[PDB]
């Protein structure tokens, strides 16, 4: 009975003046997230303000965009949009909401949006206490930073005290990224980012336990006879206190090794996105570029 | 690569011999030995500096935040987890160090995941007697 | 007189009475039980 739309028109029932399809039209070949597939919507599930929420928890908005549906806005006309949902493996063009510059030949991902500047730019469409929220379209090193630091002040945030946690929230807020800066608004500690911690805690002691004797004593044993500027930040970092290998077993070793291998790629996978786009060529004004939508 | 910094002693050479040939469907062939005059080559040596680093942090890391945590799960094996922990004890600060240490093994992380994941480019469909030539439908 | 424990560190308790045992002791309760029991063996050529 049911069909699975590919063509989806969002309707708007709010009286909208001259400004506001001006700025729809300027919103063309961007990316929209919409909860539900329909052949025709109304504007208030499509956008990300439906979801926010005095707690302005962002490991939740996060977690609410992870499972959302993403498409791409195509010929913008009066009062009715048409959303285009990608197909896997096609060739796309898109055109970056967020101010962050793209680069070619990396990979992208879906994050929600981030305090910027001045917070200037929220002109989307503001219309009887509803906006239109656009999700960030960002490249992996700033995603992968931003995981990585909500995962860590979140980690530090236990066996600390209350202004020890504040200066050190204070710090990891912020970004820097390809001559960019950028804040992290409401990071605050939420049990969304509990379930997180207790996993990442079970996999590093489970790669803890299972590292064998050599490959812990393998940056030890380099520091006595070598010497760069990487080992010597290295080995700063590490607490301070030959020989023949005291076991020598291939099969036992690669057998551990293995299993370390599935414990790093578990711990791996807390801070890694979903890879959405891989880019090609880019407009050198940085607004639009062209990718290949995947996952 | 590990095995590159013992390499003088004769058990080393042995068992990087056995490592360096590998076994398939009638196929034994032999893979290069990554070393190349006693050094290695300055990406191998990162990326088993940072295995290496990885599973050092976690070893002395883990051992307050997972007894931190042993007060409130309701799923319970993180108590056992701690236990485990313990055991590997028993078989052997100011803040700015601790995140700095805490950015250092996740940035250590990323860079061995150059290696951890693999793209699965193809997969097979009937080949010929020919078996040079075989045809696959392409996957991302 | 105190028991040995395989497990070095003991673990959370959950779970209503009746899909897994668990003693739980008042020690008021328990030198009652013990009283009690006591008087009323002795109470029951």
């Amino acid at each position: 009975m049911a069909a699975m739309e590919a063509n989806i028109f969002c309707t708007f029932d709010h009286k909208l003046s001259i400004a506001d399809v001006g700025k729809l039209t300027k919103l063309v070949a961007a990316v929209v997230p919409i909860p539900q597939r329909l052949h025709l919507i109304k504007h208030y599930q499509l956008g990300l303000h439906q979801f926010v929420d005095h707690t302005r928890g962002y490991v939740r908005l996060r977690g609410l965009l992870r499972n959302m549906t993403l498409t791409l806005m195509r010929r913008v006309e009066g009062n009715q949009i048409l959303l285009h949902v990608p197909t896997h493996g096609l060739l796309y063009t898109v055109l970056n909401t967020g101010p962050v510059t793209w680069e070619k030949g990396d990979a992208l991902c879906v994050l929600p949006p981030l305090f910027h500047g001045p917070l200037a730019r929220e002109n989307l469409l503001t219309l009887g206490q509803w906006e239109l929220v656009l999700p960030w379209i960002v490249p992996m090193p700033l995603a992968l930073e931003i995981n990585q630091r909500l995962l860590i002040m979140g980690l530090f945030s236990l066996d600390r005290s209350y202004e020890e946690v504040k200066a050190a929230v204070q710090q990891l807020q912020t970004i820097t990224f390809r001559d960019a800066t950028f804040t992290i608004p409401d990071p605050v500690i939420d049990q969304h980012l509990l379930i997180d911690m207790k996993t990442a805690c079970l996999s590093m002691s489970m790669v803890a336990n299972l590292a064998s004797e050599l490959t812990m004593t393998y940056v030890r044993k380099l520091a006595l006879e070598d010497s760069s500027m990487l080992l010597v930040k290295c080995q700063e970092l590490l607490m301070r206190l030959p020989a023949r290998p005291q076991h020598v077993s291939p099969d036992d070793e690669i057998a551990r090794l293995s299993a370390l291998f599935v414990m790093l790629r578990q711990l791996d996978d807390l801070i890694r996105e979903q890879v959405v786009f891989t880019v090609c060529d880019v407009s050198p004004d940085n607004k639009s570029a062209t990718c290949i939508f995947k996952g | 690569g590990l095995f590159s910094l013992d390499r003088s002693y004769e058990e080393v050479k042995a068992a990087v011999q056995q490592l360096q040939t590998i076994t398939f469907r009638d196929a034994t062939f032999t893979i290069p030995d990554p070393v190349i005059d006693q050094h290695l080559l300055i990406d191998m040596k990162t990326a088993c500096l940072s295995m290496s680093m990885v599973a050092n942090l976690a070893s002395e890391l883990t051992m307050t935040y997972v007894r931190k945590l042993a007060l409130e799960d309701s799923s319970m094996l993180l108590v056992k987890c701690q236990e485990l922990l313990m055991r590997l004890d028993r078989e052997r600060v100011s803040p700015d160090d601790e995140i700095a240490r805490l950015s250092a093994l996740f940035v250590m992380l990323r860079q061995l995941d150059d290696l951890i994941r693999e793209q699965v480019v193809f997969t097979v469909c009937d080949v010929s007697p020919d078996n040079k030539s075989a045809t696959c439908i392409f996957k991302g | 007189s105190l028991l040995h424990t395989f497990w070095r560190l003991p673990v959370a308790v959950f779970f209503e009475p009746h899909e897994e045992n668990v003693l739980r002791c008042p020690e008021r309760v328990l030198r009652r039980l013990l009283e009690d029991a006591a008087v009323t063996m002795r109470g029951g050529d």
